[PDB]
């Protein structure tokens, strides 16, 4: 008989804010009659109670015509910000396989938890009378109103308090709390598991929480938060792609987002060309049609992920897809993936394959700690010697967790390396470039110690472009080994960052030239300081 | 017995997201917080508390027991700077000059003092759960928390009465307190200093990490001394002198540049004229003298720039105004295989030095990508405080000149 009453959460309005006061909009005679019946039963159950004329607050009430809808949108604007319930949803690949797993959705959940007495005044609502010839019947909520800002967060905190003693005393069961549902799983025999489930349902009934019975409890395969959970595997719910229309910008969310959603289990999914179109409103580049063809082939056969096994190692393997796209798989045994995914290159003017690989590792590392609480071992398509040369000579600090090289091309490589000391026997090219901002006219060229010279006139250019062009000229007109002297700090910052691809067409040409050289030493000197080789006069 | 406290006007409490933690760190935080709620240091809170402050776990000085660290940086800024009023602790200038200084963790003393009933909601933190399978445990601090700015200021009253005898008994030893760390300096022998340190340690038990400031100030700018100079050698020299000419007024490079006249090969030896050799000497003596008009301003922010020099070496400079370095140094050192563990140790060493010299931490400029630093810096952090930082994404040319 003891009901073990739930303790209310103290709730206040936002500071410098008062309760809501809204107009009771006119209702048809049938809707008024329909709301009277519901409120009488709800008042009989104790969920609401009639209020006097003292209350100065009002929230509107509508009928949709045998359903009651109290819109607390104004009270929500004025109720305090509650603590955020867990924003993320559990990922299936992080779940550990159990002999049995039971879903229990609590019914009439918010109405089973009371409300702070001092806040019940703000939940006031008036049902209009018929023909407006009688004062409307005023009510106030006594329990968590459905649609109120604090109803979910208060219900969760109340549920967790009740579940704590049962969980500590039943260590063999594992409980997961997510919104209004509880997911229990155990490795016990199916008989003892179902008996323990009935204990938990009795515990919740002790505190006044209704549960589904053994025959009413849903059984696998569970359809939950877009996934399909099975006793031994998991996958996403079947894919949905809209063909209509042949020309439509509605795919700004449908096609890419679903391919993004399928990317967690379907490997090799690409969205770059299709996401390019976005760049309430379209053409399809021929490169985007080839992406869906390879995507539809990946989406052809259904795939399933496995559940997590803490006893085995956690492995992650990355592949380069091209155009800043990366794909990864996370697994513990070969050919059986826990999950998959992709990484998109951050937008930049100059980038490096090694840099993108590092950012993908960090991304996967953070994702793994969220899901499994540990960093996976990496299998990366980069030679151990390449990473050592890169990290030892990079100006920034860089680190990658424990990893091993997997030889699945395209392998990530360093395409060029500058000398640290000047080259003996190599021609010394002094390069310089300048332009006039008014006329956009400029010159680029070089002078060398062998007496070789060149100056090229240019149109529609800037000082920074002419200084890049001068280096490009020195690279074109030089042998396999060359020393280059520049005064352009801008050109040095690009090359010391070591790009392999760039948005500027000129830098990519310089990159292509560096790749063809044997040894390149790049030196810097201050401009206009009287260095003999700096031929700024030639411009 | 509690001391009132409130945020600065027009600033709400901290609402900082908790970042994910590994499983080993979640276990450590669960064991620690279970004991703290039994001891009354913290108590679980409900959903009416929207405020949150992140929390993580470390191991300090190769000790097996895990420590709980709370990133109160947001709260400290939103905590009344006046919480320092009455100016907290002054910075003793004699601490930087003492031959030896030792740092102790006095944070366990803060737990004996209670926090104001109103301010406890702002000290809310969340122990995260793996895979969001269950809501995170939320506590709030009933007592003064470690890492807070008010906790040393509040306890400074008791701290003076606790250490008043040892002070009067040992007048030459200097004592300083920053956050949960107490810095005590002496001029005695290290072994005598360490045994004398146990005297202060016993005193702390009754009521309830060795560095040596022999660093020798801002390191000078140094030019090579060669018998033969190549075109490349002189080109690097002029570039460095032109750089130092922003810091030093009298630097002249005209005579050395005259030697580079014409288009010559980089590896060609150039004999030095007597006029140019004179110019190099006049520049050396200029570099031997100190920087002109360099002062510290307690209102301004300290800036720390770090440059990776390779092979375990790191250079750093502390300044409030550019080209007016208050201190320069090099950290040669760790983990030869891990650049990030080196940088994290470097950031901690610099911050420790900055607490001894000025009594406040600098804002760092780290030569590292934001996403790489944010992923790994907690795995190597061994200090009780946390400084602010930003990320340099453009390679500084001055890296060579500080080498
Ligand atoms: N609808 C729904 C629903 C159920 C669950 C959920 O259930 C579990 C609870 C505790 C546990 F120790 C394991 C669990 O599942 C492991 C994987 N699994 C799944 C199905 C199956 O038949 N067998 C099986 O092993 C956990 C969770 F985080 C979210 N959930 C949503
Ligand atoms: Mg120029």
């Amino acid at each position: 008989v003891p009901i073990s009453p739930i303790e209310t959460v103290p709730v206040k309005l936002k500071p410098g804010m008062d309760g809501p006061k809204v107009k009771q909009w006119p209702l048809t005679e049938e809707k008024i009659k329909a709301l009277v019946e519901i409120c009488t039963e709800m008042e009989k159950e104790g969920k609401i109670s009639k209020i006097g004329p003292e209350n100065p607050y009002n929230t509107p009430v509508f009928a949709i015509k045998w359903r009651k809808l109290v819109d607390f949108r104004e009270l929500n604007k004025r109720t305090q910000d509650f603590w955020e319930v867990q924003l993320g949803i559990p990922h299936p690949a992080g779940l550990k396989k159990k002999k049995s797993a039971t879903v229990l959705d609590v019914g009439d959940a918010y109405f089973s938890v009371p409300l702070d007495e001092d806040f019940r005044k703000y939940t006031a609502f008036t049902i209009p009378s018929i023909n407006n010839e009688t004062p409307g019947i005023r009510y106030q909520y006594n329990v968590l109103p459905q649609g109120w800002k604090g109803s979910p967060a208060i219900f969760q905190s109340s549920m967790t308090k009740i579940l704590e003693p049962f969980a500590a005393q039943n260590p063999d069961i594992v409980i997961c709390q997510y919104m209004d549902d509880l997911y229990v799983g155990s490795d016990l025999e199916i008989g003892q598991h179902r008996t323990k489930i009935e204990e938990l349902r009795q515990h919740l009934l002790r505190w006044g929480l209704t549960t589904p019975d053994k025959k009413h409890q849903k059984e696998p395969p569970f359809l939950w938060m877009g996934y399909e959970l099975h006793p031994d595997k998991w996958t996403v719910q079947p894919i949905v792609l809209p063909e209509k229309d042949s020309w439509t910008v509605n795919d700004i969310q449908k096609l890419v987002g679903k391919l993004n959603w399928a990317s967690q289990i379907y490997p090799g999914i690409k969205v770059r060309q299709l996401s390019k179109l976005l760049r309430l409103t379209i053409p399809l580049t021929e490169e985007a049609e080839l992406e869906l063809a390879e995507n539809r082939e990946i989406l052809k056969e259904p795939v399933h992920g496995v559940y997590y096994d803490p006893s085995k190692d956690l492995i992650a393997e990355i592949q380069k897809q091209g155009q800043g796209q990366w794909t990864y798989q996370i697994y513990q045994e070969p050919f059986k993936n826990l999950k998959t995914g992709k990484y998109a290159r951050m937008r930049g003017a100059h980038t490096n394959d090694v840099k993108q690989l590092t950012e993908a590792v960090q991304k996967i590392t953070t994702e793994s700690i969220v899901i499994w609480g540990k960093t996976p071992k990496f299998k990366l398509p980069i030679q151990k010697e390449t990473w050592e040369t890169w990290w030892t000579e990079y100006w920034q600090a860089t680190w990658i967790p424990e990893w091993e090289f997997v030889n699945t091309p395209p392998l990530v490589k360093l395409w060029y390396q500058l000398e640290k000391e000047p080259i003996v026997g190599a021609e010394t090219f002094y390069v310089d470039g300048a332009a006039n901002r008014e006329t956009k006219l400029g010159k680029a060229g070089y002078v060398t110690n062998k007496g070789r010279q060149k100056v090229v006139p240019l149109t529609n250019t800037t000082n920074q472009k002419t200084e890049l062009q001068a280096i490009y000229l020195a690279l074109q007109d030089s042998g396999l080994e060359v020393n280059i002297v520049t005064d352009s700090q801008y050109a040095l910052g690009i090359i010391q960052a070591q790009p392999d691809k760039s948005e500027s067409e000129l830098v990519n040409q310089i990159i292509e030239q560096l790749i063809k050289k044997e040894k390149v030493y790049l030196a810097w000197v201050p401009a206009h300081k009287g260095i003999g080789g700096n031929e700024q006069v030639d411009k | 017995e509690t001391v009132p406290v409130k945020l600065k006007p027009g600033m709400d409490g901290p609402k900082v997201k908790q970042w994910p933690l590994t499983e080993e760190k979640i276990k450590a935080l669960v064991e620690i917080c279970t004991e703290m709620e039994k001891e009354g240091k913290i108590s679980k809170i409900g959903p009416e508390n929207p405020y949150n402050t992140p929390v993580f776990a470390i191991k300090k000085k190769d000790s097996t027991k895990w420590r709980k660290l709370v990133d109160f940086r947001e709260l400290n800024k939103r905590t009344q700077d006046f919480w320092e009023v009455q100016l907290g602790i002054p910075h003793p200038a004699g601490l930087k000059k003492k031959k030896s200084v030792t740092v102790l963790d006095v944070g366990d003393a803060y737990f004996s003092v209670p926090l104001d009933e109103d301010f406890r909601k702002y000290t809310a933190f969340t122990i995260p759960s793996i895979n969001n399978e269950t809501p995170g445990i939320r506590y709030q601090y009933n007592v003064l928390p470690q890492g807070w700015k008010g906790s040393p200021a509040i306890f400074q009253s008791s701290m003076t009465k606790i250490l008043e005898p040892f002070k009067k008994q040992n007048p030459d030893i200097v004592i300083y307190q920053y956050m949960d760390d107490l810095y005590v300096g002496s001029d005695l022998e290290i072994g005598q200093h360490r045994t004398k340190i146990e005297e202060l340690r016993q005193h702390l038990l009754r009521w309830g990490y060795e560095l040596h400031p022999d660093k020798w100030t801002v390191q000078p700018i140094v030019l090579p001394e060669k018998d033969s100079w190549t075109v490349n050698d002189i080109q690097k020299l002029v570039g460095k002198l032109n750089w130092a000419s922003q810091i030093y007024p009298g630097i002249k490079v005209r005579q050395l540049s005259k030697l580079l006249r014409g288009t010559k090969a980089l590896t060609e030896v150039i004999p030095l004229t007597e006029e140019a050799e004179l110019e190099l000497a006049e520049n050396r003596e200029i570099l031997k003298e100190p920087v002109h008009g360099v002062y510290y301003d307690p209102s301004k922010d300290l800036i720390a720039e770090i440059q990776k020099q390779g092979q375990g070496q790191w250079t750093y400079q502390i300044y409030q105004e550019p080209f007016k370095n208050l201190k320069t140094g090099k950290y040669a050192r760790g983990a030869h295989t891990n650049d990030v563990k080196q940088l994290t140790e470097a950031v901690q060493k610099i911050t420790t030095e900055s607490i001894v010299i000025w009594g406040k931490t600098p804002k760092f400029k780290l030569p590292i990508q934001k996403e790489t630093w944010e992923t790994w810096w907690t795995e190597y952090w061994q200090a009780t405080w946390i400084p602010e930082w930003e990320f340099v994404n453009t390679p500084p040319l001055v890296k060579l000149w500080y080498q």
